[PDB]
């Protein structure tokens, strides 16, 4: 527990260490952000578009045409104008889908991972999921996942059963492993060997049919209460 | 599952213009439009890019596989890659690339990541989890006979592992012949790819309707703006010319406004692409009819030349 | 400028000069050209994908973690 | 398999199960006799 707590405390501390010195970690705001921002600007900047008129200004040509022929030109204005400004709400309305897109992934990750323990491979983070915990952004949430990360394998030799008294035994929930010259049983995850026992083991059918099968004793508990 | 798209670029003034002096002066009167269509382009590219990356460069490292290629009788020959042909692809993904098949200012960018380095990406995510099965892809990658693989895969789906140790043999031979009837499936299927040919099919039509648009008048007198020029002063040139730039660039403006409605499509197939490979080839998913119909033991992936194959 | 030329896929680069080892892609050009700024002047080059490494596969082998460590990351 | 208390458990008594049948449980440590 202790050593699990430290690693924890010192992963909290990176992940602040990292936030304050990363030039780009949150550029998956900022990217919208941006994008908000030359949408207006390109919106304004358009205003001044001349959509071939003698000039953009309306009270310009207003006075230095006859309302016969400045007529043709504020037709113009406006039909260009308002063609960009329906461009920019269907662009919004695009922007708004992929927000709306992403506002889903980001309550079911929440979902998943906050109020619960996700099995899925990469949904709450690379490696095993245990928790996460959500942190707001000015226009999105930071999800901190933490996670297990196996370390330090070790390479064994293992046969897929054990055969004793002509039967064949299998691993309830864990794994063999020889040590070079002594049986064990191990879970996947973690090297945690034991002794083979028949409460670890289940027996079903005979030696002769498992592929790859090895020799090996089992214990019994009660075996020695002979008496 | 498509990925991406073509990353498509267009060029304004000769596209307005076909390469023609005098309008390409009048089109700066119009202000900055097609830096917007030129912008959004570029964006799309980027798009498709991040969305090969995202799909096809989920592991950090490029697993080989081992030259003695003995997995307790099972046969991954017909998806691993062939060393003899330089492709180095695979006879399933050699397959998937044969069938499927495809300047006035429209070009076509290449793809940052070639078909070969996506052949090399699929590879290295074949040998992962034919050697280390569920490992590599949350931490070290660990190593482990095959059958001890799928037998762990069987106590995913509520089946004791008992069962394939005393039904190898059989088991193996049924996926060697599964996955050979994978090829005759494919090869003789007329659509088995429709997805894949109707993304590209659309974007060719899309190509051709923008630039057979050209050809269109809107009203004028002619098409070509070279004998607008000529034959007529500039007083009743202007309007005609203003016309037809106004015409094509809202034909302009329509195909990008599409290219970015299918961008947003492909967005989402590739996202559900990437889940897909995260939560089935990486591991084994628990969701019904994600990874197939039936209880999911494992699935592979192949590479396609705007998409990818899950073998599940 | 005419210093250097080098001919890719997605055109050619004028300017770089083509390097034969490859690096992590920095400014991605196309066709699996990448190009960055090292000990100094720009230099083309093709992506690397990552380190390549074979498992040791074995009928009988297995390998086991005997330590672990709890990472915690951010997304966005 | 056989029914034995190895892969079954006991929880309450038997009249308060509906569709409950009678049959025989086999203890592995009957036989032994330790
Ligand atoms: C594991 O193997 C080593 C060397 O082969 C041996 O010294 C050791 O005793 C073995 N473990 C046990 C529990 O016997
Ligand atoms: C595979 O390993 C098992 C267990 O060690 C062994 O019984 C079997 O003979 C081995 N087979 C081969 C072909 O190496
Ligand atoms: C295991 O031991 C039995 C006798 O107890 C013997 O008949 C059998 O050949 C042995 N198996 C191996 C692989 O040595
Ligand atoms: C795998 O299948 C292919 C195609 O049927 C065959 O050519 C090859 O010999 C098979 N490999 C083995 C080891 O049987
Ligand atoms: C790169 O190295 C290969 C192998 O040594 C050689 O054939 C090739 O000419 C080299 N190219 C350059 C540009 O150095
Ligand atoms: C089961 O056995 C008990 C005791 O012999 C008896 O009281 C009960 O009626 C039996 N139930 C049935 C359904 O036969």
């Amino acid at each position: 527990q202790k050593l699990i707590a430290n690693q924890f405390n010192s992963a909290i501390g990176k992940i602040q260490d990292s936030l304050s010195s990363t030039a780009s970690a949150l550029g998956k705001l900022q990217d919208v952000v941006n994008h908000n921002a030359q949408a207006l600007n390109t919106l304004v900047k358009q205003l001044s578009s001349k959509f071939g008129a003698i000039s953009s200004v309306l009270n310009d040509i207003f006075s230095r045409l006859d309302p016969p022929e400045a007529e043709v030109q504020i037709d113009r204005l406006i039909t260009g104008r308002l063609q960009s400004l329906q461009t920019y709400v269907t662009q919004q309305l695009i922007r708004a889908a992929e927000i709306r897109a992403s506002a889903n992934l980001a309550a079911t990750k929440m979902s998943e991972c906050v109020l619960g323990q996700s099995k899925r491979v990469d949904f709450c983070g690379k490696g095993y999921h245990l928790m996460s915990f959500p942190q707001s952004a000015p226009h999105g949430v930071v999800f901190l996942h933490v996670t297990y990360v196996p370390a330090q394998e070790k390479n064994f030799t293992t046969a897929p059963a054990i055969c004793h008294d002509g039967k064949a035994h299998f691993p309830r929930e864990g794994v063999f492993v020889s040590n070079g010259t002594h049986w064990f049983v191990t879970q996947r995850n973690f090297y945690e060997p034991q002794i083979i026992t028949t409460d670890n083991t289940f027996v079903s059918g005979n030696c002769d049919v498992v592929i790859g099968i090895v020799n090996n004793t089992v214990y019994d508990p009660l075996q020695p209460e002979l008496d | 599952l498509p990925v991406s798209m073509t990353k498509t670029s267009v060029d304004c003034t000769m596209y307005i213009c076909g390469d023609s002096t005098e309008c390409s002066n009048l089109l700066l009167q119009y202000g900055s439009f097609c830096t917007q269509l030129k912008r959004a382009l570029t964006g799309i590219a980027v798009e498709q890019d991040k969305n090969t990356q995202e799909v096809f460069a989920q592991v950090k490292q490029i697993y080989k596989t081992p030259p003695i290629k003995y997995f307790g009788g099972f046969n991954f020959s017909q998806i691993l890659p062939d060393p003899s042909k330089p492709s180095k692809r695979s006879f399933i993904e050699d397959l998937l690339f044969n069938k499927v098949t495809l300047f006035k200012g429209l070009t076509v960018l290449p793809p940052l990541l070639t078909d070969e380095m996506i052949a090399q990406y699929t590879s290295a995510l074949l040998a992962g989890t034919i050697t280390s099965g569920w490992t590599f892809g949350a931490g070290a990658a660990l190593q482990i006979p095959f059958a001890m693989q799928m037998a762990y895969r069987f106590n995913g789906i509520g089946v004791t592992q008992n069962v394939l140790y005393e039904n190898q043999k059989l088991i193996a031979n049924q996926f060697n012949s599964a996955i050979g009837k994978i090829q005759d499936s494919l090869s003789s299927t007329a659509s088995a790819l429709g997805k894949l040919q109707d993304v590209v099919n659309h974007n060719a039509q899309a190509l051709n309707t923008l630039v057979k648009q050209l050809s269109s008048k809107f009203g004028a007198i002619s098409s070509v703006l070279n004998d607008i020029f000529s034959r007529l002063d500039p007083p009743e040139a202007e309007v005609q010319i203003d016309r037809l730039i106004t015409g094509r660039l809202q034909s302009l403006q329509t195909y990008v406004t599409q290219q970015l409605i299918r961008a947003a499509e492909i967005r989402a197939s590739a996202n559900l692409a990437a889940t897909k490979m995260s939560e089935c080839v990486l591991g084994q998913s628990k969701r019904v009819d994600f990874c197939g119909k039936g209880y999911h033991l494992m699935s592979f992936p192949q590479s396609a030349p705007h998409g990818v194959v899950f073998l599940h | 400028t005419g210093s250097n030329v080098f001919q890719t896929r997605a055109g050619c680069l004028i300017g770089a000069e083509y390097v034969n080892n490859s690096y992590e892609c920095d400014i991605p050009i196309g066709a699996g050209i990448c190009a960055s700024y090292q000990t100094q002047s720009i230099i083309a080059y093709t992506m690397s994908l990552g380190a390549e490494n074979s498992v040791a596969y074995s009928n009988n082998s297995i390998a086991i973690p005997t330590n672990f460590t709890i990472s915690v990351t951010t997304e966005i």
